[PDB]
RNA sequence: CCCUGGUGGUUAAAGAAAAGAGGAAACACCUGUUAUCAUUCCGAACACAGAAGUUAAGCUCUUAUUCGCUGAUGGUACUGCGAGUUCGCGGGAGAGUAGGUUAUUGCCAGGG
RNA sequence: GGGUAGUUUGACUGGGGCGGUCGCCUCCUAAAGAGUAACGGAGGUGCGCAAAGGUUACCUUAGAGUGGUUGGAAAUCACUCUGUAAGUGUAAAGGCAUAAGGUAGCUUAACUGUAAGACUGACAAGUCGAACAGAUACGAAAGUAGGUCUUAGUGAUCUGGCGGUGGCAAGUGGAAGCGCCGUCACUUAACGAAUAAAAGGUACUCCGGGGAUAACAGGCUUAUCCUUCCCAAGAGUUCACAUC
RNA sequence: CGAAAUGGAUUUAAGUUCAGCCUUAUUUUAGUUUAAUAGAGGUAGAGCACUAAUUGAGCUAGGGCCUGUCAAAGGGUACCAAACUCAGUUAAACUCCGAAUGCUAUUAAAUGAUGAAUAGGAGUGAGACUAUGGGCGAUAAGGUUCAUAGUCGAGAGGGAAACAACCCAGACCAACAGCUAAGGUCUCAAAAAUGUGUUAAGUGGAAAAGGAGGUUUAGGUACGUAAACAGCCAGGAGGUUGGCUUAGAAGCAGCCAUACCUUUAAAGAGUGCGUAAUAGCUCACUGGUCGAGUACUUAAGCGCCGAUAAUGUAACGGGGCUAAAC
């Protein structure tokens, strides 16, 4: 019940927090976000300008059939690193979005770092 | 038996400096103030005594949320 | 006495006083009021003239409501000095009635006896008053 | 007269073009003249013009 | 499109409490601490590795509005001005009363 | 070394003296922009910190109730409700949940040259400031940092000391010295600081002026004073008002 | 054409200087008041949600009192009373709230040089009262110190009998012209008559707490042609010295109620007078004669008393006025 509850709150305080000290996107350099569940990892590329998400990706995916490891992040940046070269986007601020720059979101903006992608 | 006290310092002429719907350009001071009495909103910026300026040329705007009040430039 | 028994500040200035009473203006914890039909300060002294007044009249008949409390501090210099140094000091407390405060209540005997013991009271207030049964009750 | 009177209604007077007693001033009554004359009708004399 | 999840926009609480309903997917609970990582002790949190089990809690929805929040219309206080004087013109609360309220919406991903 | 000489010995002030005060900061007075006086009402201050500064990351008090070795009203531990009432070196106010509060790691931006545009303002001054070049600290990065959550902890000019630079160098070349940059020495506190250097008496007094200012009277006021009057608990054998 | 007596600083407070206000010359054109739209306050007011003060009940820790007491664990709680609940108040240094005016920006009208810049020359830096909001004082001062506006200052004329600051109104000069503002229209003294009421105090032509069968108008509660009230004629009692305290208290020192009954027309544990104590005289109470409003109150319009100093009527300017007062 209240640890859950404050649980909740604190990743919420967090979040508002990092997102104010990062700033919002703009067109030229939108922002990107993740989320980690206990299934699957998702990350979206957002213009705040409009509120519209440019691009998206998941290990939900089928087609990619990755999994929830460092290596399956590391190949799903790939993607997402060729996904936005097409769209012409190579400046993003890295929204960490509650969680703690480690392990697996090291690994995911490491890799989108190799194949030129300004975060 | 005079009196104890009578002393008061020199006044800081605080408030609001240019009004709601009015023009600046680019680093105009706002509001002087002790504590963010007033809050930042998009296009302003705060400095280290509260000071609310504006980044930009805009007309000034005060808008509301949750009974907090937010300056702009729009 | 009557007296606040603790205060922030010993001194404060003498406000004007105006205005009828929107507050504190009907009977409410018994059956006859004392309303005042002025403006003006009423001592806690003549406050307690008044309710030994009343309280003597009232041969254990019922009980007797004080709506007012003085809390304001009344200051006077000492006597012969000139307008120099400022603020006196405390004297006697006073309290504030408006047109239309209540300012004294009563409960328990019959309206005759209510209205002497409360005519025996207003003849010791610096005020007119005027002596009130429920009007909304017999 | 203007003597005495507020500093206010004297300048809204002057702006009606009005400074001596006697004066005489058409106006075309909108917003703005119907405010000024609000504010100064204690001290004016209306008439219409057919 | 709808559901679910994520992320914003518009501010009136979009607040908590109790009761009931579900859980395909999704979310969460949950499992182990062994690898990198974390606590002024504790794998609680954070972090990594996963799919045995469950709506119990979180979450969504439905309830008597139970608390809170919001709240008119009139009237009063107060007030600018006035050769009408407790009057003439204009502005008009707070409290209380009748009520109301358990948000709405943009685009991304999954599958209906 | 008052034997003698030249002088100083502040102002505000419900007359002057005595007493108190003099700069700066916070609140009220202040009448909902700013400003606004009195010998009006309450306080603080002539610092502290090598972190109590910078940055990154993570956490949330106090109170009430409840279960607990001493342990008691109250220490430390756990839960429920309450939701900032706690805590912010230091007065008060304005702020502070994204915390500006608490903890830990690293660290010195407690930087050089600048600065569009402003606030406040007699002047002198004071205050905020995006952004740019150099070079760092933290961070993966975006970015933040030109001391401290903000507003008090201060002192002009002249004179002199110290370090740097190498501009001026009385015929020339040096040098003394000066200028420039950095910086130190004033309870100059009567704190915009009359001197590097300053107390009293005059009824022996003198001069220039003032009802701008006191003592005697007139005037305004009535606290005090005096004269009444309203209420009548009572005293008076009973009977408030013969009387008090 | 036309100020200022303010702000800042000062070995300054009766001085001086800068700013503010004035004038001349040139240039510039955008003050000022509205209306509409849109903004930031925390004042008045209000409120108890914060900080304090505070009223009466309800509840109840804790503290003592008492009691099966040792000082074990206890119980009766008049109280001393935290917290909490309901109802009701106070605040410049309280604020969950919150105006009106005022302030700022834009636009459109309206007013016509009132704004600003440069340069030459200043003066002023003792203010006063009146209408509001205040601080100090004693909600005293023609007091002192601030804020807004006005007047005087620097302003003549008319009015307030006289009376720089109040009311009306800004004097270029002349006229043996008219209409009006304030204020007036019996007379001194230029100007009024009519309508409906009020006032008996010359109120008008000073004032308080309080007293008050003055009167006009309006409205309640008692009470009444089935007889009210005042008077007049009767009863106004029996039980019962109500039990008493006391010495007595017989209705009338004093305690208690008089849920004390009966005959009841009506009679009270008596209204007053007065007796040591009664005794005695009266009243409420009720009956007959009479014959409609009466008895207590409420709101207003005028009045009454309270009313009160010293050269001389002297608190309408005078004469006078019952309107020539309201």
């Amino acid at each position: 019940m209240k640890k859950i509850k404050e649980a909740e709150q604190r990743k919420l305080r967090r979040k508002k927090r990092i997102k104010d000290k990062i700033g919002r996107g703009v067109a030229s350099r939108p922002r990107i976000t993740v989320f980690k569940s206990n299934r699957y990892f998702y990350a979206q590329v957002i213009d705040d300008s409009k509120g519209h998400t440019i691009a998206s990706i998941s290990t939900i995916e089928k087609s990619l059939n990755l999994g929830k490891n460092i290596d399956d992040v590391k190949k799903l940046g790939e993607v997402l690193a060729k996904r936005l070269k097409e769209k012409n986007i190579n400046n993003l601020i890295f929204d960490r979005n509650g969680y703690k720059y480690h392990g697996l979101i090291a690994s995911f903006a490491t890799s989108l770092r190799e194949f030129g992608i300004n975060i | 038996g005079s009196s104890k006290n009578g002393r008061d310092s020199i006044s800081k002429r605080l408030g609001v400096k240019r009004s709601g719907g009015q023009f600046v350009k680019a680093g105009e001071i706002i509001v002087r103030q002790r504590g963010t009495k007033f809050h930042k909103g998009k296009n302003v910026g705060l400095g280290r005594d509260y000071t609310i300026f504006a980044l930009s040329s805009g007309k000034v705007e005060f808008k509301t949320l949750k009974g907090r009040k937010y300056v702009s430039i729009v | 006495m009557l007296s606040p028994k603790k205060v922030k500040y010993r001194k404060k200035q003498r406000g004007r006083l105006s205005g009828e009473a929107q507050k504190g203006n009907k009977i409410s914890f018994g059956e006859y009021g004392l309303v005042s039909l002025e403006t003006n300060f009423i001592t806690a002294r003549q406050i307690e003239a008044a309710r030994i007044a009343m309280t003597r009249k009232i041969k254990r008949g019922g009980r007797v409501w004080i709506r007012i409390f003085p809390d304001i501090p009344y200051t006077k210099k000492p006597a012969e000095t000139r307008m120099g140094k400022g603020k006196g000091g405390v004297d006697h407390w006073n309290a504030p009635v408006k047109l239309g405060t209540v300012m004294f209540e009563m409960s328990g005997v019959v309206e005759e006896l209510a209205q002497e013991a409360m005519s025996l009271a207003s003849s010791k207030l610096p005020v007119k008053t005027m002596f009130v049964v429920r009007r909304d009750l017999r | 007269s203007l003597i005495g009177k507020l500093n206010k209604k004297v300048k809204v007077l002057k702006a009606l073009g009005l400074n001596k007693i006697g004066d005489k001033k058409v106006h075309f009554l909108n917003e703005s003249i119907k405010g000024m004359l609000n504010e100064t009708i204690n001290m004016i004399l209306l008439s219409e013009v057919m």
